[PDB]
RNA sequence: GCGGGGUGGAGCAGCCUGGUAGCUCGUCGGGCUCAUAACCCGAAGGUCGUCGGUUCAAAUCCGGCCCCCGCAACCA
RNA sequence: UCCCCCGUGCCCAUAGCGGCGUGGAACCACCCGUUCCCAUUCCGAACACGGAAGUGAAACGCGCCAGCGCCGAUGGUACUGGGCGGGCGACCGCCUGGGAGAGUAGGUCGGUGCGGGGGA
RNA sequence: CGCCUCCUAAAAGGUAACGGAGGCGCCCAAAGGUCCCCUCAGGCGGGACGGAAAUCCGCCGGAGAGCGCAAGGGUAGAAGG
RNA sequence: CUGACUGGGGCCUGUAGAGCACUGAUAGGGCUAGGGGGCCCACCAGCCUACCAAACCCUGUCAAACUCCGAAGGGUCCCAG
């Protein structure tokens, strides 16, 4: 966190013809719009390697927005392996549920938490084969709300 | 209807101390006696013979309300059992009736049990609700040694308007059931 | 070996394999897996042997997912019969396996050992195989 | 979760509503009766009576039979004589035929 | 059908005819079969009674 | 209640040895037991019949001190 | 039940009924019924409810009797097998706990016998 | 390809027709004998090859699996 | 016309579960009784009747809450009618029209017809 | 070798093979008609003999029970008791 | 003039695909009735599972005779060509 990635408009081009132009078809939502968009394959491959569903990217919107999102959805093509559509969730300042990474001082990478855009944090630490731990017995750094069962074993 | 000690003593000292230890903002709030249902689980009368008659006979002078059977829900070889026998005389004791029996069940039938050490504190409901299993029914005055035939206890359920156990458990300790624990 | 401990049918007809794997499209255990490319039967045997190599490669060490399971039945007619009288009787047990499925997943193993042995694997398999490594495309399932 | 007070208001309901008849429905509570013939057709009311209307009391069963008369009344009033008598869930006695027996006195054809 | 499931008919017992056929166990159902049924030739209903078939 | 099935109770009263009289309803006009809840030593809070032991064994089992201090 | 949850036998004599309690034998009814003026020979049939409950406050007042009883009975038998004393060795085993020989006989105590085959003679 | 069989230690009933495991020998204990066999008096031992289903209930009825005997394999 | 309640429909859970709050003038319930009608394979629990002292504790009505349940886009895909190609095959791809399911955003703690009682 | 159920059967109907699985050759005098009332399986908790399972009580429980016997459809707003 | 086929409109369906809510299968993990496993104990208890054991939870799948879903089409009727 964070990242900067272009993100253009689209209303009427093949999702074929997009990816046969290189790009990714997408769409940008949330609770107030919903915009077809497309972002440029090779761009967005090496942004979300390091921002997964955990970090922000920032949408530069050709029209001067920059807007905050969410990697939410990422459908791939079953044969080829490849990213085939993207949701961006745009953030704004009320609540999300979200995947935020663990790090542990190990059954699950990460978390679903019930954050605050502003509270995104990127960490959430562990501590020190075979004894496991769960979800309640675990830190909440401010304004982070468990968005599971503590019942899941970590 | 007719007025009755462990009635009175309901409505006397039963209902106001179960306010004060209980806070109840209603009067209806307060638990309550709901029934008395009676139960003999035979079996022993499952196709031998017809001794539930002998068995409602003491169960309607016990209680002054003739039991109605209850048939068999469903076949069991182990139990030499087909559906639809008759192996119970079950009878619901409510209103005055209830209140005469459980009168002369804590005055005289569970004294009558040999070695009673005090009803069991745990067979509380989870619920408000009580069960107690006697093994002999000439522990209850309208039966003597003479008039019986074989050993038959049953199963008493006193049910309560209480939500939680320990509602039920004041009620029925004021009321008069000895409690051992 | 596989196979279902209980069937509620003892044959099944034939399959048809057309289009990429339904799901287990995406590494979701291990750190690497073995990718199907082309449609196929993979047998119990297969599988299996697919399993000892990766095994007898960490020397007993690491951890193997087996992502798919051979509970179709596989029907033979005894041999030099004519056609007819009856389907055959089961001889053995397939995985429907589709492109793109992750048939196999290794972890708790260097990167060497893991493409090592899951390209030993993938010679063990009636089909091309891709190894591939878990993803934030992955991880975003 | 149904009680058996509303599977029998519904299985007397609609084995009523199947004959095509106007509806005398009939509810009654502790203290007062009511009566409304409906058309379930255009789910629309057309004559009703009550003890809370008429503002009669008394005997409850008395009283019933009163608005049975009441009813019929307005009924044949407005051009209605056949008639199908839903108890809903009441057992066909006492009151609620006290208040059937009135309808078919003032001239209800059911 | 069988040999303890057995076909019979039943006769009016005022006019003696046999009006229906039908059948019992008479495993089961031993006494003879009285069943009030309607006689076309009395036109009206009577106690018919099961007469072998 | 149903009629012709259930034996009337009537107004009994129920004597237990301990004297007491007991003024309850039965299916039988006057009943003597011989135990009551007034008089049951589990009734009676805390009536030790015979044992008041405790225990006294088995360090009790004093009488005397005759090895030589 | 009567005394003391015990029914004892009408028709017979009262010093013979008194023994059917569990903690009554044939001394202890002769006590009883002296220290109550009770005539020890007149039958149980024919006591007053006041001869009743005389002689019914004696007997369980004076001894601890039918239930009462098996529970410090049974109560002694294991606190000697609690302890590992050597009466409870033999409780746990059900064998003899009075120095009596185990090699024959013992069979109150052991029960039917479970016969075994024993060595063979040879050919 | 067809058929029959699996149940105390051995050899056979019970299955057909669902509830009840039976018979001979053997094994064990005791007698008779100087002793042994024979003989006489008693007793024990079988969840019925296995799994699954129908059933209130399966040695028994229905399916698969194991195992073991028997038959057949012709016209070319 | 508007609010409340009673009754009766319609939609067929965006209406349900759970949690909470609230209502007794009225209406409804519980309730008070069991003489009478009627009733219990026993029980006035239910069914029923006669009542009107009490309570909204239960039930019910009305609200709030999105934990569940339920609903649920847009976009992308699968598949496919029809038209075409490719591969030894298993199978795959293109054009045109159609287009899911899952999942994401999000929604929802009902909406309304008719009659009746009360209210302003 | 006739009949019934399901699948194959390509979302109307129909659709073959010595294709994959089952069942029928009865039954019921109520297991029929109608009126009236009642609602299960199972889970947890409580209850003498009493058990995993008899009968009793409380709570949860939309239908997974039941509907004589195969299967499918249907079904508690009953076709179940 | 009603025909093949075609336009609009209504209804009917359960395949493709998908799904796992039911019936089954099913990988890894948590939690856990009946034990095996067992330092021990049976005097009355226990006790611990880097193993099988439902149920529940999480992750991940499969199915002609599974479907909470469900197309494109197909059929039929009406009107029009
Ligand atoms: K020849
Ligand atoms: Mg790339
Ligand atoms: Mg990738
Ligand atoms: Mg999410
Ligand atoms: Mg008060
Ligand atoms: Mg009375
Ligand atoms: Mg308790
Ligand atoms: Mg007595
Ligand atoms: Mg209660
Ligand atoms: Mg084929
Ligand atoms: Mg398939
Ligand atoms: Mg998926
Ligand atoms: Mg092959
Ligand atoms: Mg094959
Ligand atoms: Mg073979
Ligand atoms: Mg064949
Ligand atoms: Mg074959
Ligand atoms: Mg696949
Ligand atoms: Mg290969
Ligand atoms: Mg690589
Ligand atoms: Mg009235
Ligand atoms: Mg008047
Ligand atoms: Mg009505
Ligand atoms: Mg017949
Ligand atoms: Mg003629
Ligand atoms: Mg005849
Ligand atoms: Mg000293
Ligand atoms: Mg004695
Ligand atoms: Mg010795
Ligand atoms: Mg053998
Ligand atoms: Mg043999
Ligand atoms: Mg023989
Ligand atoms: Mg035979
Ligand atoms: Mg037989
Ligand atoms: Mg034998
Ligand atoms: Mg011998
Ligand atoms: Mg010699
Ligand atoms: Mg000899
Ligand atoms: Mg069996
Ligand atoms: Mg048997
Ligand atoms: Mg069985
Ligand atoms: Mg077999
Ligand atoms: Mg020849
Ligand atoms: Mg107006
Ligand atoms: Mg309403
Ligand atoms: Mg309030
Ligand atoms: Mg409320
Ligand atoms: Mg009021
Ligand atoms: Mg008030
Ligand atoms: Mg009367
Ligand atoms: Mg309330
Ligand atoms: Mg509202
Ligand atoms: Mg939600
Ligand atoms: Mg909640
Ligand atoms: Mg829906
Ligand atoms: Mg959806
Ligand atoms: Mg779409
Ligand atoms: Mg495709
Ligand atoms: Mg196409
Ligand atoms: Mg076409
Ligand atoms: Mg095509
Ligand atoms: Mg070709
Ligand atoms: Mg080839
Ligand atoms: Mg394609
Ligand atoms: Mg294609
Ligand atoms: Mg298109
Ligand atoms: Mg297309
Ligand atoms: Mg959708
Ligand atoms: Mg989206
Ligand atoms: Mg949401
Ligand atoms: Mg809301
Ligand atoms: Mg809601
Ligand atoms: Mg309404
Ligand atoms: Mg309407
Ligand atoms: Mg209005
Ligand atoms: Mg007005
Ligand atoms: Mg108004
Ligand atoms: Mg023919
Ligand atoms: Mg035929
Ligand atoms: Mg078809
Ligand atoms: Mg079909
Ligand atoms: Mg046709
Ligand atoms: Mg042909
Ligand atoms: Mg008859
Ligand atoms: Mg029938
Ligand atoms: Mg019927
Ligand atoms: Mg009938
Ligand atoms: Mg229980
Ligand atoms: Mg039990
Ligand atoms: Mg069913
Ligand atoms: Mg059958
Ligand atoms: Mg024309
Ligand atoms: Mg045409
Ligand atoms: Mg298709
Ligand atoms: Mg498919
Ligand atoms: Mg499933
Ligand atoms: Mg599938
Ligand atoms: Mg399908
Ligand atoms: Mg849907
Ligand atoms: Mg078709
Ligand atoms: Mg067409
Ligand atoms: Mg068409
Ligand atoms: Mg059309
Ligand atoms: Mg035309
Ligand atoms: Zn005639
Ligand atoms: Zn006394």
């Amino acid at each position: 966190m964070e990242y900067r990635l272009k993100a253009y408009y689209r209303e009427g081009e093949k999702p074929s013809a997009l990816r046969r132009a290189g790009k990714l078809p997408g769409v940008m939502y949330n609770r107030h719009l919903n915009r077809k968009v497309y972002v440029d394959l090779v761009e967005f491959d090496k942004v979300f390697r390091q921002a997964s569903i955990h970090h922000v990217i920032v949408l530069e919107l050709p029209d001067g927005q920059s807007l905050p999102t969410l990697v939410r959805q990422v459908n791939l093509d079953k044969r080829r392996r490849r990213p085939e559509h993207v949701d961006f969730f745009v953030l704004s300042d009320e609540p999300v549920e979200m995947y935020v990474p663990l790090r542990f001082v190990e059954i699950h990478r990460d978390i679903l938490v019930k954050v605050s855009p502003r509270n995104i944090p990127e960490f959430i630490e562990v501590d020190v084969i075979g004894d496991s731990l769960h979800a309640s017995d675990l830190k909440l750094p401010p304004g982070v709300e468990l968005a599971v069962s503590p019942e899941e074993t970590i | 209807p007719l007025d009755v000690a462990l009635k009175r003593k309901y409505y006397e000292e039963v209902r106001p101390e179960l306010i004060r230890r209980f806070g109840y903002q209603n009067v209806w709030e307060v638990p309550r006696l709901e029934k008395v249902v009676i139960n003999q689980g035979l079996g022993e009368a499952k196709e031998d013979a017809r001794i539930l008659e002998k068995a409602a006979q003491e169960l309607a002078l016990i209680t002054g309300q003739k039991p109605a059977v209850t048939r068999a829900k469903k076949s069991i070889s182990n139990f030499k059992l087909r559906k639809g026998m008759p192996i119970g005389l079950r009878v619901t004791l409510r209103r005055d009736r209830m209140w005469i029996f459980l009168e002369k069940l804590l005055n005289v039938a569970l004294p009558r049990i040999r070695d009673f050490r005090g009803l069991n504190p745990n067979s509380f409901d989870g619920r408000g609700n009580y069960n107690l299993g006697l093994r002999e029914q000439l522990i209850f005055p309208e039966i003597t040694y003479d008039m019986v035939d074989a050993l038959r206890g049953m199963d008493i359920a006193v049910v309560t308007t209480a939500e939680t156990d320990e509602e039920a458990r004041a009620l029925l300790e004021l009321l008069g059931f000895p409690f051992r624990k | 070996m596989l196979m279902p401990r209980r069937m509620k049918y003892r044959k099944q007809q034939r399959g048809r394999l057309k289009g990429a794997t339904k799901g287990g499209d995406y590494v979701a255990f291990g750190d690497y897996g073995l990718v199907a490319l082309e449609p196929a039967w993979i047998t119990a045997q297969q599988i299996e042997a697919a399993r000892v190599a990766m095994v007898r490669h960490f020397r007993r060490g690491g951890k193997i997912f087996i992502r798919i399971f051979p509970d179709k039945p596989y029907t033979k007619k005894p041999l030099e019969v004519r056609m007819g009288k009856g389907k055959g009787n089961v001889e053995g047990y397939v995985a429907v396996v589709k492109p793109g499925r992750v048939m196999f997943e290794v972890a708790g193993v260097t990167e060497e050992q893991a493409m090592e042995a899951l390209r030993i694997a993938g010679h063990k398999l009636p089909i091309k195989t891709k190894i591939v490594r878990r993803d934030a495309y992955d991880e975003a399932q | 979760r149904l009680t058996a007070y509303e599977r029998r208001k519904f299985r007397v309901r609609n084995r009523i509503k199947r004959t095509g008849r106007l509806r005398l429905s009939v509810f009654r509570s502790l203290k007062h009766i009511y009566a409304q013939i409906i058309d379930d057709e255009k789910g629309v009311t057309l004559v009703s009576a009550s003890s809370l209307a008429l503002k009669l009391k008394g005997n409850k069963t008395e009283v019933a039979r009163q608005v049975g008369r009441a009813l019929a009344e307005k009924a044949l009033a407005l051009g209605i004589k056949q008639v199908a008598f839903d108890r809903g869930p009441y057992k066909y006695h006492g009151r609620v035929k006290a208040l059937a027996e009135g309808a078919r006195e003032g001239g209800l054809e059911f | 059908a069988s040999e303890v499931r057995i076909k019979l008919l039943l006769e009016c017992t005022e006019c003696k005819r046999r009006n229906y056929a039908t059948e019992k166990n008479k495993r089961n159902t031993p006494n003879k079969l009285e069943l009030r049924k309607y006689c076309p030739w009395c036109r009206k209903h009577t106690v018919h009674r099961e007469v072998k078939i | 209640m149903k009629e012709g099935i259930h034996p009337k109770l009537v107004p009994a009263r129920i004597i237990c040895g301990c004297g007491n009289v007991i003024e309850t309803y039965s299916t039988k006009p006057e009943i003597y037991v011989e135990v009551c809840s007034k008089c049951h030593p589990f009734y009676t809070g805390q009536q030790r019949f015979v044992d008041t032991e405790g225990r006294v064994e088995r360090f009790q089992r004093r009488y005397g001190d005759s090895y030589r201090k | 039940a009567r005394i003391a949850g015990v029914e004892i036998p009408r028709n017979k004599r009262v010093d013979v009924a008194l023994t059917y309690i569990y903690g009554i034998g044939k001394a202890r009814a002769k006590e009883a019924l002296e220290k109550t003026g009770i005539n020890p020979a007149t039958r149980v049939k024919d006591l007053t409810e006041a001869e009743v409950v005389r002689l019914r406050e004696y007997v369980e007042n004076t001894w601890k009797l039918e239930g009462e009883l098996r529970a410090e009975v049974a109560a002694n038998i294991k606190r000697l097998m609690d302890i590992g004393c050597y009466r409870g060795l033999r409780h746990r085993r059900g064998l003899p706990v009075r120095g009596q020989r185990t090699r024959t006989n013992a069979r109150t105590r052991k029960g039917p016998r479970k016969t075994v085959a024993g060595k063979k003679k040879a050919p």
